[PDB]
RNA sequence: AAACUUUCAACAACGGAUCUCUUGGUUCUCGCAUCGAUGAAGAACGCAGCGAAAUGCGAUACGUAAUGUGAAUUGCAGAAUUCCGUGAAUCAUCGAAUCUUUGAACGCACAUUGCGCCCCUUGGUAUUCCAGGGGGCAUGCCUGUUUGAGCGUCAUUU
RNA sequence: CUAUCUAGCGAAACCACAGCCAAGGGAACGGGCUUGGCAGAAUCAGCGGGGAAAGAAGACCCUGUUGAGCUUGACUCUAGU
RNA sequence: GCUUGUGACGGCCCGUGAAAAUCCACAGGAAGGAAUAGUUUUCAUGCCAGGUCGUACUGAUAACCGCAGCAGGUCUCCAAG
RNA sequence: CGUGGAGGUCAGUGACGAAGCCUAGACCGUAAGGUCGGGUCGAACGGCCUCUAGUGCAGAUCUUGGUGGUAGUAGCAAAUAUUCAAAUGAGAACUUUGAAGACUGAAGUGGGGAAAGGUUCCACGUCAACAGCAGUUGGACGUGGGUUAGUCGAUCCUAAGAGAUGGGGAAGCUCCGUUUCAAAGGCCUGAUUUUAUGCAGGCCACCAUCGAAAGGGAAUCCGGUUAAGAUUCCGGAACCUGGAUAUGGAUUCUUCACGGUAACGUAACUGAAUGUGGAGACGUCGGCGCGAGCCCUGGGAGGAGUUAUCUUUUCUUCUUAAC
RNA sequence: GUCGAAUUUGGGUAUAGGGGCGAAAGACUAAUCGAACCAUCUAGUAGCUGGUUCCUGCCGAAGUUUCCCUCAGGAUAGCAG
RNA sequence: AUAUUGGCGAGAGACCGAUAGCGAACAAGUACAGUGAUGGAAAGAUGAAAAGAACUUUGAAAAGAGAGUGAAAAAGUACGUGAAAUUGUUGAAAGGGAAGGGCAUUUGAUCAGA
């Protein structure tokens, strides 16, 4: 709303920095069943419901 | 098999009064030993319009007989009753209009 | 930041999100021997802290950014 | 290979002070460090380091006050044994083993017998 | 109107972030998380609400403290040091 | 006669059946009794050299201490190979600690990272203003302490 | 501006199997059955006769010892007073 | 002239059109006050400090809601010839 | 007859290939089915005697998943509209630049904001998916950068209202009520300074708290600056609040100022309790007056356009913040 | 149609399901209204509709009697194995 | 002595074998929907070992063709097997307003038995 309470900006930035794909070095790993980031969230996809 | 609108009424959500521009509750002073006994000489300040009310109200300023101050009371004007009037209330007050008895 | 300190004299420092200008004046003037002009802070979008710390004319924070160990 | 313990134990509060405040200054130059150099893992044992010299000095100063606090009641709750909430609220050993006047005159005077049957 | 139109009226939150369960059930007129009842001193739960019981339930965080309970017991509540 | 349509076969597709797997579930039995104001369960936010999660953890942050084992960890990097050693480990064990903001949640509030008060201490001449550090201030109830109230009431002076 | 034709993109409804008629009989109005008429690949734009076309377990009517909204000196109760 | 601010007025009401924080002034005269000197931080100048959180951008025929980059919906300011 | 599992047995079959699957190839059975060959495949499985059942599918507008014909079909037609060239690129109707033609036409298709979103902002790289054509472009993908305040908001106040406490109700979760049937008080100071407190002098209480990013409200402007921030950064110039404070000034010998008839004036020019008053603080419409910005316009000092002809001409700069 | 007042509208706030709210249409109460939504009781009951999965062999019906708040059902006798 | 669909620790089964079994064998009460109470999935398998295809060549590239690894690429992370619906190619055959079927035989193809 760019006048926003510091708990919703925490929890945007908790978003931003949790916002990339799966690191590649993870795929190298032993048995490593993970195939890439399943809970992706983009802003015209899904809405964060605050 | 519905609840009928004077049933809705006591339940007072969207039926009460609409207070906020009224002047205050209309009132005598509290019978106090000056009226119970002579009486108390206060001065009519103002006669204005109460909101929701179609009579005007006095707003009449005693002293204070135990405290050094004012005592603003909101009267019921009646006819006649100006500003500047004193208002004399009490069981010696003299029979004229305005004066409690 | 690096264009700042080269040009307006300021240090940029991440501090704790707990620090307020006192605190952040204070500390940098206990680590690194330097009068603060003024401290502008901000909470960036990643949810840090970032500080702007103008040091006093008397102090050149780019000198102080080569003793602290970034040019 | 960071610091130790035991190594630690044997220095006074005032030298654990000073090698904290060191390992501070040394942190802090190493995630400077950090910002142009990729893959510093170094830091990790000077945050261990830290770590440890924190934990000795609590432990130093806790056992102080442990000392101060020797044989009296009412220790720091803090201090005080951290069994559960129902166990330290319990009857201690020495409740729900007091008997009554009769209960022990009673008991003193017939106890459970030791008998085996024979034949 | 009340379909797609009225619809776009909707930018005013019923609920926001309730301090106690963070599910955004907070209502904020009625200041009373919908989810935990916050602020009543006990948890918002109920029998016919089994699932929801079991989505907060104990074991659903971390635990923190209990985790280590039984591991405590075992050993007896022991209170010193291994003693090398 | 082609094309086209249809049927079948082979190979190729589509799709994921079947078969065989199984660190999962389900049911039965046996043993035990251990959450929390010494702050629980739950929540939020953070923490790794390179992690978004799961898991672990709390500014001592995939952990500190202690004990045991005895040489790893591993995806890469780095370190190390003294490793015949108070000593590797994403090991086990775990009795000592740390344990952000919360939460029954406790100074007052909380759609605010809002607003006080007390004590010690530090700096700015500083009991009074501002700031930093540390420690505190919820409610009900119980035992006790101290200070009190009531012609409720006793005695003495009067 | 479509429709139309092209390059690209590319659904859905619906679909027992399907699709030329006339009469017959038939669940008394057939695309199939019987008897006839006939009948030649593959198709395009239109069209609204038919598919008793599609859309929906008919909302009318009746049945059910299936309800519900409403009413009343129906039966039985009840807050209040 | 337009937009806007404002002043003094006028019309209207069985409608006469918030509250509190906060600031000031007055009444009063408590108290405190001068003579090798007392008084005065509502006069001037001079010294120090002012924490915390928000702050980017869109605000819509593509950044909100409507399953979407949906001809829908969604409050307001400025406004040239 | 067949299926999953169970007891027994055939010292059954099997990596020299179990099971499964495919096979207009063969055999047996009326049939349910059984057997064999070939191909594929890779780790188990079968005959018989018995035991047992979650044991046999074509349907249930059956359930889940997958797939068709329809069908390269319906269609991708509102919002006036695009065109030329160059660059880039493997590739250009759609990207970039230039040129042209248009539109929104200030109640905008402009410039900002509230709610909401949450990084969509900006740069670099970059086109598998998405942008119902395309794509070298993007609100996409990948990596980073970015939001600076004593003065703008929140924060404070109260509004409708919400809601603890004291009490009362309710089996109870809890409900009522908001100053009420309450012993609900701190801030001042003579003295005490055995210490500025306790005792001990004296003054004021019909009461939590929450509730507005549009109500009320202490105080900041201009210029410049970024890829992206600006009343926040930089430069300059102010202001307010809280505090500390020392000079100058003022006042006093008639101690707490003088002047003016007065309205009142000023650089000041003591003032506790208590009280009173004012501001905060207020509707709407109408015409009239005034201001500011804009519009129009004259001269002049500059720049640009037209100039076959005419046009002392058409357009444009000439500004001044808070304090 | 209406367009300066029974006006339009933002935000805040109150009223909650036999309840609210209604300038009254059984309207509206988050695409839900002649009783919202969510979960549970609940796999609610159904004389009613639909379906009900291998082969072969042998035998092989009834739509009638009586009774029933029975007439789309059951009991009973009959027919069948 | 009795109870125990919770907690902790154990042992089992004529149970289920990824549409089954708990909703969840997997970063499952997750992703996602809803204002909210709540609702709530899908999703296991290369190979013994990545030995996860060096190198050449065509292509802007994706990729292709080779080469190679491997027991197998008829195992290439779009990975065990790999059904059917549906589809391409090739081969065979038939075809005047359906197709399919029964009895019988011709023709073509194919095949067991002595
Ligand atoms: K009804
Ligand atoms: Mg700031
Ligand atoms: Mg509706
Ligand atoms: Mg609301
Ligand atoms: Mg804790
Ligand atoms: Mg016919
Ligand atoms: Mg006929
Ligand atoms: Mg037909
Ligand atoms: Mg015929
Ligand atoms: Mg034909
Ligand atoms: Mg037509
Ligand atoms: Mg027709
Ligand atoms: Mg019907
Ligand atoms: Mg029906
Ligand atoms: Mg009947
Ligand atoms: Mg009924
Ligand atoms: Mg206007
Ligand atoms: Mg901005
Ligand atoms: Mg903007
Ligand atoms: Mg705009
Ligand atoms: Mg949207
Ligand atoms: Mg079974
Ligand atoms: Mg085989
Ligand atoms: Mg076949
Ligand atoms: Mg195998
Ligand atoms: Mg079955
Ligand atoms: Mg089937
Ligand atoms: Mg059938
Ligand atoms: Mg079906
Ligand atoms: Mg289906
Ligand atoms: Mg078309
Ligand atoms: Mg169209
Ligand atoms: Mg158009
Ligand atoms: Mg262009
Ligand atoms: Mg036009
Ligand atoms: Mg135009
Ligand atoms: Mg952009
Ligand atoms: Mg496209
Ligand atoms: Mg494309
Ligand atoms: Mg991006
Ligand atoms: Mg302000
Ligand atoms: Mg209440
Ligand atoms: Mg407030
Ligand atoms: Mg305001
Ligand atoms: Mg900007
Ligand atoms: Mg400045
Ligand atoms: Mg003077
Ligand atoms: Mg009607
Ligand atoms: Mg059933
Ligand atoms: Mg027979
Ligand atoms: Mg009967
Ligand atoms: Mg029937
Ligand atoms: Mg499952
Ligand atoms: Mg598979
Ligand atoms: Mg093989
Ligand atoms: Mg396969
Ligand atoms: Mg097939
Ligand atoms: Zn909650």
């Amino acid at each position: 709303a760019a006048q926003k309470s510091f708990r919703i900006k925490q929890k945007m930035a908790k978003a931003k920095k949790q916002n990339r794909p799966l690191p590649q070095w993870i795929r190298l790993r032993t048995n490593n069943t993970i195939r890439y980031n399943a809970k992706r969230r983009n802003w015209r996809r899904t809405k964060m419901n605050i | 098999g519905r609840v009928i609108r004077n049933q809705r009424k006591g339940a007072g959500s969207i039926f009460t009064s609409h207070t906020r521009l009224r002047q205050g509750a209309a009132k005598l002073r509290t019978l106090d030993y000056a009226e119970r006994h002579g009486y108390i000489r206060g001065i009519v300040k103002q006669i204005v319009h109460d909101s929701g009310r179609g009579a005007p109200l006095a707003k009449v300023v005693f002293r204070d007989p135990y405290k050094y101050r004012l005592r603003e009371e909101i009267f019921i004007a009646n006819e006649g009753v100006h500003t500047g009037q004193f208002i004399y209330a009490g069981k010696k007050a003299s029979l004229n209009v305005g004066n409690v008895l | 930041a690096m264009k700042k300190v080269e040009d307006g004299n300021i240090l940029v420092f991440q501090v704790s999100m707990k620090a307020n200008k006192y605190q952040i004046k204070k500390a940098v003037k206990e680590l690194y021997e330097v009068d603060v002009l003024k401290v502008n802070t901000l909470v960036r979008p990643n949810g840090t802290k970032k500080a702007y710390v103008r040091l006093t004319a008397d102090y050149d924070a780019l000198d102080i950014a080569n003793r602290i160990g970034y040019i | 290979a960071g610091v130790k313990a035991y190594e630690l134990r044997t220095k006074s509060k005032e030298q654990l002070a000073s090698q904290l405040v060191d390992l501070k200054k040394e942190l802090a130059e190493l995630k400077v460090q950090k910002l142009s150099r990729p893959s510093l893992p170094k830091i990790k044992t000077v945050r261990k380091s830290i770590a440890c010299v924190l934990t000795v000095i609590n432990e130093q100063q806790r056992e102080a006050v442990r000392q101060l606090y020797k044989g009296k009641k009412y220790q720091p709750k803090d201090l005080r044994a951290k069994k559960t909430r129902a166990l330290r609220r319990a009857l201690t050993k020495f409740e729900a083993s007091q008997v009554t006047e009769k209960q022990r005159k009673k008991q003193i005077a017939f106890p459970q017998r030791k008998y085996a049957i024979k034949a | 109107g009340k379909g797609t139109p009225s619809f776009g009226k909707r930018h005013n939150k019923s609920h926001t972030l309730c301090n106690r369960c963070g599910r955004r059930s907070f209502h904020v007129q009625k200041k009373t998380c919908s989810s935990c009842g916050y602020p009543a001193a006990k948890t918002r739960s109920y029998n016919w609400g089994a699932k929801a019981k079991r989505r907060h339930t104990t074991g659903t965080g971390r635990m923190r403290y209990l985790k280590h309970v039984s591991r405590r017991f075992k050993n007896g509540f022991q209170t010193g040091s291994a003693s090398k």
